[PDB]
């Protein structure tokens, strides 16, 4: 399918930035995830990022592995996940959606039959955690032989070997990240953000989507703003299901109110 | 880009997120100038020799095989400074964090025993150490967290996912993401993404070519086996390295058998887990149907890292080693039978090797064979262990 | 009638029952015989090098000088097979046995660092092995006596008199008495009637050999002075003896201070008991003043024989050793030392030669001083009472 | 004095064997002690051995042992025997007392004013537990200095140059051991006691008393009929004290039972 890009023409036409949320597939159970994900969609979310539990989640922080956590205590498998996968795209026909993986997860069953499941439950996009542009390739193959776009991380302090490659080998959006790390003195080696942005552009990448820290609707604005055609945010909007799980009504009143703010903040 | 070949046949790799690739690249280029480098060379057999006390010896069993045809020596790194061979691979590693600039380590450790190997070797070289733990490790394994504090390191408890050997290996590699500008990441075993299984090895390959030059002398031959047991990889690919070349040698690895591998409670995962990627590598590993990472169960906790290092998948797939299994009643009688008959107590670990020449000896008594068990560690630490087991079923 | 010397100056003799002196003419003969048989050298060289790891490394401590002009070098007996220097001269004896046609042997322990080293040496050899232990002592080091008792040793608790070390010389000797035709006594120190304390420096006197090597190769001179800690006097002497006749090398021992020397809860009668006639020598002992033998006490159990070597006592009153005291937190200071900037792990006997030459260091640190401590052993068996004393004064 | 040289030549005069008891003086207590010490003379021993309690009794066995820790469990010192000792002679001015010591009790003060001590309270003869004859010259100097007969054990697989200097340092009495070990195989080494006898005879040796296992009749005519001038009896005596620990009185009449029926096994 071409959703990601008639997102971005679309988003273009209006001068606007996508937002996209992340959560966490079947936290905290099955039932109020769907739930989560339509509210998500309804406050104005213009793609979706969405994890499969996994046991050993390396490139996740506190708020996301909490979050892999209740999903595995509410029994989640990847197999429930496809079988919400297909519920959701059934529900939402052009919302571009985005998997997030773990290469173990992909590889299991063979990666050709992963990307196979991907494409048949209406997947737009995969973006395995652990699989390097350097190792990448029977990932991308496999992906775009069944329709889905392969994305990568652009570190802030790739070097041009490095963007290159990401801007020849994703698709549906490039993944640029915020920080390459957490203190002033570890995001050293990050180059300013707008240059990235006009280097990918320049290579004929796909879109750029500003992610990792993301959690302020101004921030939904300086990336869009520094170039790029939109934000993710995971841990803020994960961090409200968190805070109000033992009240399910006022987890998704929260949710709304948060998606609806950032979604506000990327529009002309 | 890489210098050299992340995989060995299949198995292997760099399967990381990308921000880590750098700090991979960097650790293979300093290894590659490393091994060109005499000083370095000269710097580390120092350490060696004078900190560690190589070469080890090799101690004939004549008690043992009385009245067979085996004739069977143990490689002592029982006697290696720290009491396991792991000292080799982390002064080395500890030189290589020298050698990028880096003043602070950063290792992961199940039940301790890398904790402490790595903390010993940061205290030598005066680097800051800091090592995660499983924090159901850290309530277990009071000895091991003592000795680490007492070496100056700095334990940290992990409570993030089930709290073991796989969530301490997260941490670590989530911290050296945003430090390793000034902090290398001292992984325990030879496997991993690469360049670590390929260091780890030639970090460890004084073990083989020790022995081959003591059978040498001893013997007037090579070999007909060396044995050695497998929880990462790390003492086998040590013993095992030199002889490669050498296609009359066996090489025998042996996996922890646990219950017993029709149970399911083992740490055999080369013979009997499935590949998959996890730890930044393609091999073998204890994973469930859907592919969800598993723990390896050994009554030695130094034998359960849930995958095995990419080079034993690779030699296994050719046929050049062989990888066997022995189980927790095996390995128990092995730990007996040479404290009784040697006045040696193995580590429990290194017992698992012991107990597979035991059984190819007492198989075939009248068998020609000369055979290198790699004694990886003494047993001092698991006396409560052996106690226990031994009270419990009223064997004692 | 003797074949050598019983005395050292007016130290030493042979003060036990007449029923024993065969017993001692016959080990002191075989002894002389040994001595000048190649075979038995070479037997004994074959299993201090394929057995126990001889020789150990001696290891510079630049982390510990640091800006000071003391240059130390620690011997590393810590390294030898059994974690201490025991293992020397058990495996000389257990070989003395074999030459007398012996097929057992009976030793005493204290808490259970001789009697493991009694019993490794006797599985190596295929000896039968009886070893008599305190009561008091058996309780509170069930480690040793599982060691013991996995080694095939025959643990016999001591219930006579005050049930500690004293008793378990008295049983040994008592056994030893009626047995000595087929049971060789395996006596733990450098003490004790002739010819035990002249045996014992010859089969502990490669220590002293070694270091004299290492430190003319890597310093091209003789140390000025070499530490060593003295419970009975195996290690001192053993590191001693070769130096003797080096009229310009210091020969230091250090003995505990215990809780200070002013409490008289110390184990220091060299310089502060008094001579006596007791465990078949005349030396100085801790004893009441009507001539009731007492107790040594240590932070460090192995340090707590209630006399001395009588050659470390002639060796004194000549002037050519020197004697003085570490207290047990002196003894402590110095272990936390070692752990957190060489990462090692002393033993607390050990701990306390070490604690001496950081004195000599620290009190003169522009004096130009080449050391050597023995590092007689090991110190992962003391982890529990360093915690526990830590612990106690809010320390950790 | 010369207690020893009458006692022997009176004895042989009667064709009589001695019987010599053995104790640890302050076992039970000091006051009980001195009891049982009359009640010995009483019943007819001919001389005394005597155990002054030592903190480290190698060469006894567990029913001294025992005595030797009841002493100290009432706080008997050495000094306290000395006292002792001074009172025993005050009552009975014949009977041959001789001292088993350690010698580091010997040692301690000085070697010359111990024997001078035991010269000053009136004691006969020292045996030094732990002094072979190869060490003995400063003991058996100062013991002849004082008036002291030093006392050696003739072991029974003695050689003959043992025979000899035994023979030749000792006075008052030989001490003939029974047995060289306990088992029949321990004792394989020993010679035939009436062999030994006739050795110490022929060089001119002080009297043989056998000692060590002597506890019945039978045992005590033996010695005699072997040679021997008499016989010593400890662990069978001190048997009795510990038995009867709860009844002094019992225990003494059963002392006196016990020391009359072994003395009448040495008359003619
Ligand atoms: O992505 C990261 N964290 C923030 C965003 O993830 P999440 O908090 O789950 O949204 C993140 C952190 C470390 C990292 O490197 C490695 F795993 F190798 F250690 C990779 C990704
Ligand atoms: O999109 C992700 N997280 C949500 C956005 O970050 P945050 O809002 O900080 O949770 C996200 C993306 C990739 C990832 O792994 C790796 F970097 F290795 F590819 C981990 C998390
Ligand atoms: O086996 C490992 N560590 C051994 C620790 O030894 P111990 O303290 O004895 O458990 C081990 C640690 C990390 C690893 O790869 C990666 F870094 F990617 F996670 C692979 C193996
Ligand atoms: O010091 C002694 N033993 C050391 C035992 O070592 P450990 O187990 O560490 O206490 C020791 C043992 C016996 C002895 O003489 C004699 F045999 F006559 F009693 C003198 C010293
Ligand atoms: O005399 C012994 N026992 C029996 C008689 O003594 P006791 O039982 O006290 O009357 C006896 C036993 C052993 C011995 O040798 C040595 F001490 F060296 F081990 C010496 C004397
Ligand atoms: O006279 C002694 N005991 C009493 C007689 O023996 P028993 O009747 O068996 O107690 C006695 C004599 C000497 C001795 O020590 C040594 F042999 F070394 F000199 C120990 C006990
Ligand atoms: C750590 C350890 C092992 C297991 O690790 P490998 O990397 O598989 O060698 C085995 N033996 C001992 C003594 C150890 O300490
Ligand atoms: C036994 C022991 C000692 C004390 O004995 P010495 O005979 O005085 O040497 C000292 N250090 C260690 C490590 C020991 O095991
Ligand atoms: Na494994
Ligand atoms: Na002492």
């Amino acid at each position: 399918m071409e959703r990601y890009e008639n997102l971005f023409a679309q988003l273009n036409d209006r001068r606007e930035g996508a937002f996209v949320p992340f959560v966490t597939l079947g936290d905290p159970g099955i039932e109020q995830s769907l739930k989560i994900i339509d509210t998500l969609i309804d406050a104005g979310a213009d793609a979706l990022e969405l994890g499969v539990p996994f046991s050993d989640p390396l490139a996740d922080g506190p708020t996301i592995q909490n979050a892999n956590l209740r999903a595995f205590a509410a029994g989640v498998t990847p197999a429930q996940c496809f079988e919400m996968l297909a519920l959701i795209r059934e529900k939402h026909p052009t919302i571009p959606i985005g998997l997030l993986m773990y290469a173990n997860l992909v590889f299991n069953n063979g990666i050709d039959a992963f990307y196979a499941r991907c494409e048949q439950v209406g997947v737009d996009s995969v973006l395995v955690a652990d699989v390097p542009v350097e190792e990448s390739a029977p990932f991308r193959q496999a992906a775009l032989r069944h329709n889905i776009a392969p994305i990568f991380i652009c570190p802030p302090n790739a070097d041009d070997d490095l963007l290159r490659q990401v801007a020849s080998y994703g698709r549906g959006y490039t993944y640029l990240l915020s920080r390459s790390g957490v203190t002033g003195a570890e995001n050293r080696g990050a180059l300013p953000l707008h240059h990235l942005i006009e280097k990918l552009k320049e290579y004929h990448a796909a879109p750029a989507l500003q992610g990792f820290g993301i959690s302020s609707p101004e921030q939904v604005s300086a990336a869009v703003r520094a170039g790029a055609a939109g934000a993710i945010s995971g841990s803020a909007i994960v961090k409200i299901i968190e805070k109000n799980l033992a009240s399910p009504k006022q987890m998704l009143a929260e949710l709304r109110s948060f998606v609806s703010a950032m979604k506000a903040a990327s529009r002309a | 880009t890489t210098l050299l070949n992340p995989y060995f046949g299949e198995f292997g790799g760099m399967y990381v997120p990308q921000i880590l690739m750098p700090a991979l690249n960097q650790l293979e280029e300093a290894f590659v100038s490393a091994q060109k480098d005499p000083e370095f060379q000269a710097q580390f057999a120092d350490l060696l020799k004078n900190y560690a006390g190589r070469p080890t010896a090799l101690t004939k069993c004549q008690n043992i095989t009385a009245g067979t045809r085996t004739t069977l020596y143990l490689k002592r790194e029982d006697l290696l400074h720290g009491g396991a061979h792991k000292t080799n691979q982390v002064l080395g590693q500890a030189l290589l964090a020298k050698r990028m600039g880096k003043s602070e380590i950063i290792a992961e450790t199940g039940a301790g025993q890398h904790g402490v190997a790595s903390a010993l070797a940061s205290a030598l070289l005066g680097l800051k150490c800091r090592i995660y733990m499983g924090a159901k490790d850290v309530e277990r394994q009071s000895p091991n967290v003592f000795r680490m504090r007492l070496m100056g390191a700095e334990v940290i408890p992990v409570h993030s996912g089930s709290a073991t050997l796989k969530d301490a290996c997260n941490e670590a590699l989530r911290d050296w993401s945003g430090s390793y500008e000034t902090a290398h990441y001292m992984l325990g075993t030879a496997a991993g993404p690469h360049p670590y299984p390929t260091i780890v090895r030639e970090f460890q390959r004084m073990i083989g070519e020790e022995t081959k030059a003591q059978i040498l002398d001893k013997e007037g031959r090579l070999p007909d086996a060396v044995i050695a047991c497998v929880g990462g990889g790390s003492n086998a690919i040590g013993m095992f390295a030199d002889f490669i070349n050498d296609t009359s040698v066996g090489l025998i690895g042996v996996e922890p058998g646990g219950h017993g591998i029709e149970t399911g409670e083992h740490g055999a995962p080369l013979k009997h887990g499935r590949v998959g990627i996890y730890f930044g590598m393609k091999a073998p590993m204890m994973q469930t149907a859907d592919g969800q990472i598993e723990e390896s169960y050994s009554i030695s906790a130094g034998l359960d890292f849930p995958s095995v290092g990419p080079q034993h998948a690779y030699l296994n797939s050719i046929g050049r080693a062989d990888y066997v299994s022995i189980t927790d009643d095996e390995a128990l009688e092995a730990f007996k039978t040479l404290c009784r008959h040697e006045g040696i107590i193995p580590a429990l670990e290194s017992s698992h090797a012991l107990a597979h020449a035991l059984k190819m000896m007492r198989e075939q008594p009248e068998k020609e064979q000369l055979l290198v068990v790699n004694l990886s560690g003494r047993g001092d630490k698991d006396i409560f262990t052996v106690h226990d087991i031994l009270k419990a079923r009223g064997e004692i």
